[PDB]
């Protein structure tokens, strides 16, 4: 992982 | 967050009838075809992915 920037994907 | 991935960047945003954003994700480690458009609560752990974004919409590339 590069960074702590994450987000909820839709399936 | 068995769903939350890594952003690499958001690359495109567009707004629903309801005037709320959606945005165009490119997920760190996959391709372009596995981008998605994400409602905007799905970035609420994602502030420096949406800033970055309004950045980028100034400049040139």
């Amino acid at each position: 992982a590069r960074t702590k920037q994450t987000a909820r994907k839709s399936t | 967050a068995s769903q939350e991935f890594e952003v690499e960047a958001i690359v495109d945003k567009r707004q629903d009838k309801n005037g709320n954003t959606q945005y165009l994700v490119r997920w760190k480690g996959y391709d372009k075809q596995d981008d998605t458009w994400e409602p905007e609560q799905h970035l609420m752990n994602c502030e420096k992915c949406v800033h970055d974004f309004n950045r980028r919409q100034t400049e040139k590339q």
